[PDB]
């Protein structure tokens, strides 16, 4: 089956350059364009460019002509997109999808978000939230940038960003006779500082 | 860059509502070069109508697509919790291709009240001169909420963060929570922390409170 495979997230200082990476598989590189796109939170589509690895021609939107350059390698059926001269505003999740008939878009690759900043990578402090049904939870304070993922042994929440550090929380919600004579503990990873944090969940006093 | 203006820009719709959403282009666009994506938070787009009116794999027959020119639609026969998503409309008649700033269709449901709970700071994140109060408003509908924060029964308005989750795929329900952040000197000269709901499911507010004694 087909599938497009993009890069992990990255941030990147303002003024420098990144290059993000789409594997192709499941069907002949050389016989199908693709695409890049950038998608703002809340916005819809922006179109970048496209490249046909058949000939290493690329066609850029006049916009992007100047920040972007799309290229492939055959032999590992990976298409790059490098943009340059970062600023905040090139932050953005970053798309790859193939061309289809009709130039419709109908693979898509899962996206790789983009973050411009000059703040300081910094893993999270997380805390534990602890008062039939019981809910407990934990805050993810502190960290830069995005993503978190949490995990307990559901409700967690988007992100919010203030003086450059996100703030993020997930409550759960057990039976009485589970917690407190059980351990029950949420698993945070950031990826970005490779770090993660085991947090029990303890009773006050 | 041909403009395609999309409405509506958001609506609701209960399960069973028919619903039609419009794109309208500036410039005409040929039928074969028109399609529709379906996109859900957090993950990527997917084809969902190509070339005017054919429905892309795995994209249920409740949905159909029509239109030539300047003037497109899709439309869905019958609304299921499963179809919420922001549609997108798409021409590819000129370089370079643009597309729609999307409808967001949204479902309806019955009101449902908020369950509020409410945490101290962890002594933890006292240790190092922090402290963060924090209040859940777990699946409630409509998503319209107001929460206040209470020290000592006066109203706190700075260093609260607020977030709402997206509608919950199976009950599509919302929920929120919002953190409180003083420094643990000003947390420490209080006794009362109180985190107040109002919803239009209760005259009333829905209130937690802990206080430093307990
Ligand atoms: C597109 O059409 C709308 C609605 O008639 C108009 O107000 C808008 O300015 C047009 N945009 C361009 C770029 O011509």
């Amino acid at each position: 089956e087909v599938k497009l495979e993009e890069s992990g997230p990255e941030l990147v200082k303002p003024g420098a350059s990144m290059k993000m990476s789409c594997k192709a598989s499941g069907y002949t590189f050389t016989s199908y364009i693709i695409h890049w796109l950038k998608q703002k939170p809340g916005q819809g589509l922006e179109w970048i460019g496209y490249i046909n690895p058949y000939n290493d021609g690329s066609k850029y939107n006049e916009k992007f002509k100047g920040k972007a350059t799309l290229t492939s390698d055959k032999s590992s059926s990976t298409a790059y997109m490098e943009l340059s001269s970062l600023a905040s505003e090139d932050s953005a999740v970053y798309y790859c999808t193939r061309n289809y008939g009709s130039d419709s878009l109908d693979y898509w690759g899962q996206g790789t978000t983009l973050t411009v900043s000059s703040a300081k990578t910094t893993p999270p402090s997380v805390y534990p939230l602890a008062p039939s049904m019981v809910t407990l939870g934990c805050l993810v304070k502190g960290y830069f940038p995005e993503p978190v993922t949490v995990t307990w042994n559901v409700h967690t929440f988007p992100a919010v960003l203030q003086s450059d550090l996100y703030t993020l929380s997930s409550s759960v919600t057990v039976p009485s006779s589970t917690w407190p004579s059980e351990t029950v503990t949420c698993n945070v990873a950031h990826p970005a500082s490779s770090t993660k944090v085991d947090k029990k969940i303890v009773p006050r006093d | 860059d041909i403009v395609l203006t999309q409405t509506p820009a958001i609506m609701s719709a209960s399960l069973g509502e028919r619903v039609t959403m419009t794109c309208t282009a500036n410039s005409s666009v040929s039928s074969n070069y028109f399609h529709w994506y379906q996109q859900k938070p957090g993950s990527s787009p997917k084809l969902w109508i190509y070339s005017t009116s054919n429905l892309a794999s795995g994209v249920p027959t409740r949905f159909s697509g029509s239109g030539s020119g300047t003037s497109y639609s899709l439309t869905l026969s019958s609304m299921e919790a499963e179809d919420a998503a922001t549609y997108y409309c798409h021409q590819y008649h000129r370089s370079p291709p643009t597309f729609g700033s999307g409808t967001k269709l949204k479902m309806k449901r019955a009101d449902a009240a908020p369950t509020v709970s409410i945490f101290p700071p962890s002594s933890e994140q006292l240790t190092s001169g922090g402290a963060s109060v924090v209040c859940f408003l777990n699946n409630f509908y409509p998503k319209d909420i107001n929460v206040k924060w209470k020290i000592d029964g006066s109203e706190r308005q700075n260093g609260v963060l607020n977030s709402w989750t997206d509608q919950d795929s199976k009950d599509s329900t919302y929920s929120m929570s919002s953190t409180l952040t003083l420094t643990k000197d000003e947390y420490e000269r209080h006794n009362s922390y109180t985190c107040e709901a109002t919803h239009k499911t209760s005259t009333s507010p829905i209130v937690k409170s802990f206080n430093r004694n307990e």
